[PDB]
């Protein structure tokens, strides 16, 4: 079946896309209904960045601050509200192109589709995953804000990611869609840092049965581990610790390829000792931690 | 240290 | 730096089911045409060597179903191009977007979506290798999902998926029904010729490197076209022609390092690896980038 | 070995 990292078609969230103005300041909203959703900082000046006290900052605007624009129809905000750092704006006029949508708060670990914008306008479409220490590895660049997150069951948008910032480590932070940060950041230019972070050990592990129900076996050996065993190794390369329910989300991938959990976890295990000698899995050369157990057996035949 | 974007 | 595929909204919009008998597969809905790869009239024992011409003369527009969402389109018509059926349905789609059809050339990039029963189910970005062949992600029921690229407001089609390979690659045609490379449409014994290295993409790969201020590999020397050739092909790279170098103007442009000076770099990364360190956060050379995504993914371009 | 999708 081959094997690439691939994102959910963009198109249910493209036609969410608006712009949203305040000021001189201007960055993406999501339009539902008759509802704009965007980061609260677009109430911001550039002296109010280091220091905002966002309440003090928004009781001073009404509707008429905030200038909505699909496309290059002007929508009217008829009212507004703050709900953690996002805007919540009501607009006059209804989005026909709403799709059954959900708001959800995912896990680290857990992958999700971005549609970065700019301007309201679609830019590119990639997938990645909410990292351990909740930052994203992503692909953003200036005005890229209001751009967000997301997954597709059937014909449900599950939203769970906004962005916001750019941590001095080139990595991203941001919200879920009800304003909660993910990750221990405020929405301020102040001196702030990503913790520790580790590799997704569930994933690495989903990926290793990716490369095997897609027909390569060399990375096997005859060796087992127990978990406390793996665990201990595992931690030493920086990798999440492995918990009895990841070896049963890992139930299904096991039982369709008759390859023990445990046995692949000692699979792993010789892997992080010595390297991969120049071999590559699914054609990559480092361990691959972005697809989840859910996402292998989705993108591999059955 | 941290940019708003 | 991740490896960004276009928007794929206006290509979902295109997307219909078509079955014929018991074969069932993704369509292109473009004004009122409706195309599919021609296998579609084949059954299970029928793709050995199937005698497409033969087997078409047996169906009428009756023979195709041709679904949208829950809606049934209605074949008035019916036609073969080459690899491909033309359908003609008696609705012009909605929301056909501008478009063109181009038949893309060797190494160049382009987005995928992959689609199973008409509905779209994944999008990703494709190279298409220089043996003709793409590393794609496909299943059964694929076939007729489609690749392209958004020039502007425009929509280039350029793939529609056909066959997977022994080698676990796979196999298309242009959306004109001519297939990329020397493959054709039968369960036949086929093989994809051996690959090389994308030199152009690598090299705008280093130059994005570079724009994003990863410039660690870039050193003082230049080189000759034919010198940098002798290394790159010993690890397995495309032969540097100046028609890359030309393409690779604006990055170089856009930088101020000439291509042969990046070549000169490459070169040394290739003869002495990268030492642990790290080119955009990878640890090896991307070939799958070409000068132009670079533009796009640096420049913010929207569409 | 071609196989068609």
């Amino acid at each position: 079946s081959g094997f690439r990292k691939m994102a959910f078609p963009s198109g249910k969230v493209e036609g969410c896309m608006v712009q949203v103005t305040c000021g001189t300041t201007t960055l993406n909203g999501l339009w539902l209904d008759d509802t704009v959703y965007c980061p609260r900082h677009v109430i911001c000046t550039a002296e109010d960045m280091l220091n905002p006290n966002y309440e003090d900052l928004l009781i001073r605007k009404s509707n008429h601050s905030f200038l909505v624009q699909a496309g290059n129809v002007q929508l009217r905000v008829i009212g507004h509200s703050m709900q953690n750092c996002l805007l919540r704006l009501k607009v006059d006029t209804s989005n026909p192109k709403t799709p059954k949508y959900k708001f959800v708060r995912i896990q680290p670990g857990q992958t999700f589709s971005v549609l970065a914008c700019y301007n309201g306008s679609p830019s590119g479409v990639y997938q990645c995953a909410m990292r351990p220490n909740h930052t994203i590895k992503g692909s953003f660049l200036n005005g890229s804000c209001g751009s967000v997150g997301f997954n597709i069951d059937y014909d449900c948008v599950s939203f769970c990611y906004m962005h916001h910032m750019e941590l001095p480590t080139g990595v991203h932070a941001g919200t879920d869609l009800e304003g909660k940060f993910y990750g221990p950041f405020v929405d301020r230019q102040t001196a702030q840092a990503a913790g520790t972070d580790t590799t997704i050990t569930l994933n690495v592990l989903a990926w290793l049965y990716a490369a095997v129900i897609n027909g390569d076996r060399w990375f096997l050996n005859r060796f087992t581990t127990t978990l406390n065993d793996f665990n201990l190794v595992a931690m030493k390369y920086n990798y999440e610790p492995l918990t009895q329910d990841h070896v049963d989300i890992l139930g299904p991938l096991s039982a369709q390829t008759g390859i023990a959990v445990l046995d692949m976890c000692a699979a792993l295990k010789e892997l992080l000792q010595n390297g991969m000698n120049g071999r590559t899995i699914l054609g990559s050369t480092i361990l691959e931690d972005e697809f989840t157990p859910f996402d292998v057996v989705r993108q591999c035949s059955g | 240290x941290a940019v708003l974007x």
